[PDB]
């Protein structure tokens, strides 16, 4: 038998989760504005989640309190309680769907930031992302509306006394079928689609950023060895040889250069023109000297390129390791009571002798598996405190 | 040295179709390849730069894409004036320079069996001191076809000239002739003379054949 | 030594649609071309379609083209042959046939059994 | 208007001497490379040497090292090749063609212009009119079909002919195959028509054969045995 103490555990956790979730989020807001080398385009797309989760908590929570302190929903005996019936599920579920939605976002973003990496940006909130921000934020709300519709207070009797209790009553054919469809609508919008989708976009990027490094590294690496062949060479076929390799080389690798770079790329062509010419008039030593002439070149100008090239790159993956740890968190947060709910909507047999006992155990789980989706609106800024690296300083600051 | 292949030596595509041409290269060359197209009595003109870029005034229908060291050259719509031969060249340096063998584009129709004449040498020949026998097939599609002479039942190989004609623009088809020539005493000692011909249009081989 | 067999045929009403598939065993086939011939009664052995070699083309005769179809499986070293809106001219004994050269000249050497297609 | 001109071409003896001429109107031949391509008669595009005058660089190909030489005038804006102790399979049609320099996009332009191009053919034969033989029919050549005329002209060494059937008169279904060399270094050619009557009605069917460089006018008649 459930007894009052899990009530009171309820009770005293919600009143927490709504202190910690309070002033992280508010100071959140405030840094993503606040400092000037701080705002660009996934650092919005994170603040709209901080804002979505900020608007649940500042109105949601202040009524479940009293819900689970008491036994009645607020102003059941006054007509405005019926217009705060319909707001508690409109809120709670567009949360949700901005949460995702701009989860898959950053995936794409993500995707993006390293497809032409030779492309450099601006700075500031880009065009797009703030139309961006926009359409989710309407595309959320607007999905969200088939809950709110039908949510009606109805009467019910208890002690002699006529009281109220909020709860969805079939209105119409399309709502009735939807109040048998929208769990499974639930799971397959809002865990099915996200997890895949980033999944999916997760391991392209992984293989490109792979394939683009072995590239550079290539031709870096032929570069060097063919000097080093040409260094000690004995014959004009070996010299003509290693220079077309180089003469390759020097081209692919110029064509994966972003537009001070280029003027060395162009330089160093022509010092293997002027070397591949020497060895073609019919000398050795000239060749040699030709070559020796790179090293300067080699030294100035593309040890800096594939020094910052590398160093970039690192940066580019620690944005898309922040992304992808929100989203592992926030499907571990929210697997529980989805499985909860298929599980006992459909493995749950009525003609079980067993039936009552595990249903008693079912139930506990249940009364906290809603709980941890709970605080998961909470975890966001806990969890980009120990994996940004860079919100250490700006939360210390 | 750096050898550069084209693998498909003809094509016989109809108004309307697409065509690609695939030119494989040995070493690997940068996207340093271009594409040239030649009609018969004139001058090569170049259509694709740096394996993807189009020139001033072609066609937008040329495409070129590029893939390690392979080169594909598309075209999706056949105009008339687009039955030529293609190339494909490498310009890595000013000495290192190399063409492909060639892609000639041709004219579809309907199979048709060749016809087959003969005809012997004439008087005023045989007096001359050299003799000729020539043997004609005429309207066949599509190009290959073989010719086989016979004399006393012994096949004789040398002394058999070849010549062919391009497609005719009434009717997109060939014509060909064989002669074969010999001494006096080569035409005269032996007494029977033959040429067969086979095409993939024939069910068997055809021979005519003629005595003095 | 080369074994050679086609299958399909019988009697089909006018507009219908039929396939004939030949298959072989005892060579490389996938690096040939295989032709087909119609014989019919006071007709000596006219020629119908031809299919090349992977990435050539296939060629058909003036009586034949659009109606017909033919078509290569190199991994199971079959042609096909689908027709359809047949006439009642059609009705004659079919030959599958490879040829002999890589240049395509034309020698015909292997021939098959034929199978019987009557309509109307 | 950027045009390129070639001239110097003709018929020379085996170990003869040639010299080619490349002009070019509308650029100056120090901003580009000049380079020289020949094609062989029914075969594909070879490369031959290029020149450079701006540091004054060339370079030949393997199989024509040492027989040819390229020069390069910048007064009077030309490029000329010495051909000497030639072979027979030097027998092609020449071009000339122009190259940017690397720093930027004319060196990825390729070659842009070409030449007209211009014939050289080596020979050891004189030159000297055809002769003009029938080939006719028989009366089972496809009786009551199609018949097939002839006319076979032999031993000459211009480079055309020109052959008409009645005077110009008569040109559906008639093709005319194009020369072949024989062994000794003479041309033979064939002309064939295909009228469906062989008989006596319409049966002129004068083959007119015109050898403009021996000035050789030649008229044959054609009869059926
Ligand atoms: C009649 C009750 C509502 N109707 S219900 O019973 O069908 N569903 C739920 N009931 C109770 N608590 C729920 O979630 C609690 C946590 O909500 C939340 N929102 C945003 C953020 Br950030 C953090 N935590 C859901 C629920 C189910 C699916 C989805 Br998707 C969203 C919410």
């Amino acid at each position: 038998k459930i007894t009052s103490a899990f009530k009171y555990i309820n009770t005293v956790i919600s009143c927490t989760i709504f202190i910690v979730g309070m002033v992280g989020n508010a100071t959140l807001l405030r840094i993503i504005y606040q400092n000037k080398c701080m705002r660009n385009g996934p650092n919005a797309l994170i603040a709209s989640l901080a804002l979505g989760d900020l608007i649940y908590v500042v109105i949601d929570l202040p009524i479940n309190v009293f819900k689970l302190l008491a036994g009645r929903w607020p102003f059941d005996h006054n007509d405005f309680g019926v217009f705060l019936c319909k707001l508690f599920p409109f809120l709670q579920k567009s949360s949700v769907g901005i949460t995702v939605l701009n989860l898959c976002a950053l995936s794409v973003d993500r995707y993006r930031a390293v497809a032409s990496w030779s492309r450099v940006q601006g700075i500031g909130i880009p065009l797009v992302t703030a139309i961006e921000i926009v359409s989710i934020w309407i595309l959320s709300f607007i999905l969200a509306i088939p809950e709110a519709i039908g949510f009606v207070m109805v009467p019910f009797e208890y002690r002699g006394e006529q009281h109220k209790t909020c709860m969805l009553n079939a209105t119409s054919k399309f709502m009735e079928f939807y109040q048998d469809v929208k769990d499974w609508w639930l799971f397959g919008f809002y865990f099915c689609m996200p997890l895949v989708c980033t999944a999916i976009f997760y391991t392209l990027m992984t293989c490109e950023a792979r394939r683009q490094l072995a590239d550079l590294e290539d031709n870096w690496e032929t570069l060097n060895d063919n000097l080093k062949v040409i260094e000690k060479a004995d014959n004009a076929a070996q010299v003509k040889d290693a220079l077309t390799k180089m003469r390759a080389a020097a081209l692919d690798a110029q064509k994966a250069t972003p537009p001070d770079f280029r003027h060395g790329f162009d330089i160093l062509v022509g010092q293997i023109d002027d070397a591949l010419k020497l060895a073609n008039e019919g000398k050795v030593k000239e060749a040699q000297a030709a070559a020796e002439q790179l090293k300067t070149t080699r030294n100035a100008y593309i040890q800096k390129y594939l020094e910052r090239a590398r160093s970039t790159l690192k940066q580019r993956r620690e944005v898309a390791k922040t992304v992808f740890c929100l989203v592992v968190i926030f499907a571990l947060c929210w697997f529980p009571l989805h499985l909860s709910r298929i599980l006992k909507k459909t493995v749950y047999n009525e003609m079980d002798k067993n039936r009552c006992e595990l249903l008693s155990f079912l139930l506990l789980m249940d009364y906290i598996g809603i709980n941890l989706a709970t605080m998961n609106s909470c975890i966001n800024p806990i969890a980009l405190y120990f994996v940004s690296k860079k919100f250490k300083n700006c939360f210390q600051s | 040295d750096i050898q550069m292949t084209q693998s498909p030596s003809s094509l016989s595509a109809s108004v309307g179709d697409r065509v690609t041409i695939t030119c494989r290269a040995s070493q690997s060359v940068s996207s340093a390849v271009a594409w040239y197209q030649q009609k018969p009595g004139k001058a090569p003109k170049l259509l694709i730069y740096s394996a993807s870029s189009l020139y001033s005034g072609v066609p937008s229908r040329f495409s070129g894409s590029r893939s390690g060291t392979d080169f594909t050259l598309t075209i999706s719509s056949l105009q008339p004036e687009d039955f030529a031969t293609y190339y494909c060249q490498q310009y890595l340096y000013y000495s290192l320079v190399t063409f492909g063998q060639g892609t000639k584009v041709e004219i579809k129709r309907t199979v048709a069996a060749p016809s087959v004449f003969i005809f012997p040498p004439s008087d005023s020949q045989l007096k001359s001191g050299t003799a000729s026998v020539v043997c004609l097939l005429n309207n066949f599609y599509p190009r290959e076809a073989k010719v086989q002479w016979k004399v006393d039942n012994a096949l004789q190989s040398g002394n058999s000239q070849e010549s062919v004609t391009e497609q005719d623009s009434k009717d997109s088809t060939y014509s060909l002739s064989s002669t074969l020539t010999l001494s006096k005493a080569d035409y005269e000692k032996h007494k029977v003379y033959a040429c067969e011909v086979t095409h993939q249009g024939l069910s068997s081989p055809v021979t005519k054949s003629f005595n003095r | 030594q080369v074994q050679l067999q086609e299958s399909g045929g019988g009697l089909v009403q006018p507009g219908g649609s039929l396939r004939l598939s030949c298959a072989a065993s005892g060579r490389t086939i996938s690096r040939y071309a295989m032709s087909w011939f119609r014989q019919a009664p006071g007709k000596e052995r006219e020629f119908v379609a031809v299919a090349r070699r992977s990435g050539d083309g296939a060629f058909y005769a003036d009586s034949v083209q659009g109606r017909f179809t033919v078509s290569r499986d190199d991994a199971k070293n079959t042609v096909y042959l689908q027709m359809n809106s047949l006439k009642p001219e059609d009705t004659a004994v079919y030959y599958c046939a490879i040829d002999s050269d890589t240049f395509y000249s034309g020698s015909y050497d292997y021939w098959g059994q034929g199978t019987q297609v009557t309509v109307s | 208007e950027v045009q390129l001109v070639e001239s110097g071409g003709g018929l020379v003896q085996p170990g003869g001497s040639l010299r080619l001429s490349c002009a070019a109107s509308g650029f100056n031949v120090v901003d580009f490379s000049l380079h020289w391509v020949r094609q062989a008669p029914g075969k594909g595009l070879e490369w031959v040497a290029y020149i450079s005058s701006s540091s004054g660089s060339t370079s030949y190909a393997d199989s024509v090292k040492g027989r040819f030489t390229i020069s390069a005038d910048t007064s009077k804006n030309t490029a000329y090749l010495q051909m000497n102790s030639l072979r027979a399979e030097d027998t092609a049609v020449y071009y000339c063609a122009r190259w940017g320099y690397w720093p930027g996009e004319p060196w990825w332009k390729a070659f842009d212009y070409w030449g007209q191009g211009t014939l050289v053919t080596v020979s050891s034969a004189s030159t000297k009119g055809p002769s003009v033989f029938p080939l006719a029919p028989s009366s089972k050549s496809t009786s009551g079909g199609t018949a097939a005329l002839g006319c076979l002209v032999k031993d000459y060494f211009p480079e055309p002919v020109t052959v008409s059937w009645n005077s110009g008169a008569l040109t559906s279904g008639v093709h005319t195959f194009p020369a072949v060399l024989q062994s000794s270094g003479l041309y033979s050619l064939s002309s064939v028509v295909t009228v469906p009557s062989s008989s006596l009605g319409t049966q002129t069917y004068i083959c007119n054969v015109n050898h403009k460089p021996s000035n050789t006018k030649v008229d044959k008649k054609v009869e059926p045995k």
